[PDB]
């Protein structure tokens, strides 16, 4: 019934701080007590702390005290997670979860979707995109492989089309890539009939919204 | 600082059971939930007060606890189990916490195998009026979902300026992943060739490419 609305991905620099919400929609906090809980990319569920505003409460765990606030509204049933002088190693997905009473022994039943948080010290950039031509290394059994490399953009995410949404069989967009220098890299391909190659355009539609880039690239042999 | 086991493969229709190991102060004292995080997705409660399951659940999970561990069971494994479970549990220390497992990762193995799909693209004439030079290798198709790639300059290895993705599931319930070796327009045209080698399950796919 009660779903647990977060707010949306964050992107911020080493040092500064970020405060993430959750929305009992449908239901109340009013009853319970709320945990915030991270995972790092590839890693663990850890839990940061919790707050049971019934009893004027909120605990943390050692690792992230002085750095970790944790507060709700209950005018508007919105938790909020603040994690301050932020680290690339705060890089994580952070959840809202709901607990099965006002105990934070109790289980945790509600869980929110996640908010990203990516701490990095690059700065916005648009990708470049280069056209994967098809070739005969790329050809074999009468299918062409042909491709877009969108690469050295900053941050997640960006979208890839062909021919605006008209080509979709045979397309293949690879996740991207984090190289040293901060920036990311990925390529978007579509296996297409070598015998069209001639005659039919193929264009890749690459949009980057957090630099607001929209590029269409043709591909051509 | 609760234990268990990080990794566990089965295939469908077997049962497997998933251990988690603490002290006195959490498992030993407190009861035990058990959380399912299916790839991409929030975790979910699976089991609660070490044995109930959450309505919805099916009666295939089951857990049990004793002293100061615990045991999540899975009996008729489905392809749809394939997650990572967690066990958590209340530290009743004076510093009170939340603690959780490690996480086992469960991979049930229950779809062909397949060898990968291997293109590697050559820098393209642009990228390399931009003065740089990216040789891109897409892998596809694969399963089960684990490769290891290697790049050779000419016949030697080459490890600086890779970088290579994590496997990742496609819709047809096959893996994708992408490997990039970074070069100065230079080098690439200093050498024979470039080789991307991807080894999966023990056979190796290797593609080149050559300057003009």
């Amino acid at each position: 019934q009660v779903q647990l609305v977060q707010s949306g991905a964050e992107v911020k620099k080493p040092g500064s701080s970020v405060k993430v919400s959750c929305k009992a929609s449908g239901g109340t906090f009013s009853s319970y007590a709320i945990s915030w809980v991270r995972q790092a990319p590839g890693q663990g569920l850890e839990w940061m702390g919790g707050i049971i505003p019934i009893f004027g409460t909120a605990n943390y765990a050692q690792k992230f005290q002085g750095r970790v606030t944790i507060t709700a509204d209950e005018s508007t049933s919105t938790a909020y997670m603040e994690l301050s002088s932020l680290r690339s190693e705060d890089t994580a997905v952070y959840y809202c979860a709901r607990h099965m009473g006002y105990q934070l022994r109790e289980t945790m039943d509600v869980w929110g979707k996640g908010t990203t948080v990516t701490v990095s010290s690059a700065s916005t950039k648009g990708p470049s995109v280069f056209p994967l031509a098809p070739s005969s290394k790329s050809t074999s059994g009468g299918t062409a492989a042909l491709g877009c490399l969108v690469k050295d953009y900053f941050p997640e995410p960006v979208t890839v089309s062909w021919n605006s949404g008209a080509l979709t069989s045979g397309v293949h967009t690879f996740p991207a890539v984090l190289q040293s220098s901060g920036l990311y890299s990925l390529s978007s391909v579509v296996t297409v009939p070598s015998s069209s190659l001639g005659t039919q355009t193929y264009i890749c539609n690459v949009n980057h919204k957090p630099s607001n880039t929209k590029v269409d690239k043709r591909v051509e042999p | 600082v609760l234990t268990q086991p990080p990794s566990v493969s089965a295939a469908p229709g077997q049962k497997v059971t998933i251990s988690c190991s603490g002290s006195s102060s959490n498992i030993g004292n407190n009861y035990v939930s058990w959380y399912q995080q299916l790839p991409g997705t929030a975790p979910k409660l699976l089991i609660y007060d070490n044995n109930k399951r959450p309505s919805g659940i099916p009666d295939r999970f089951s857990g049990s606890k004793s002293g100061t561990s615990a045991t999540l069971g899975i009996t008729g494994l489905q392809t749809g189990d394939e997650a990572d479970y967690y066990c958590g549990t209340w530290d009743s220390s004076l510093s009170a916490y939340v603690v959780f497992g490690g996480g086992t990762k469960l991979t049930v193995l229950g779809q062909p195998k397949a060898a990968p799909s291997v293109t590697l693209f050559p820098p393209s004439s642009e990228e390399l009026q931009a003065n740089k030079a990216t040789l891109v290798c897409l892998i596809s198709d694969f399963y089960p979902g684990a490769v290891t790639v290697a790049w050779k300059a000419d016949s030697s290895p080459v490890k600086a300026g890779v970088e290579t993705t994590t496997p990742s599931k496609q819709s047809n319930n096959k893996y994708a992943a992408s490997s990039y070796l970074s070069l100065t327009p230079e080098q690439w045209k200093s050498h024979r060739s470039y080789s991307c080698q991807v080894t999966h399950e023990g056979s190796t796919v290797e593609k080149t490419v050559a300057p003009t």
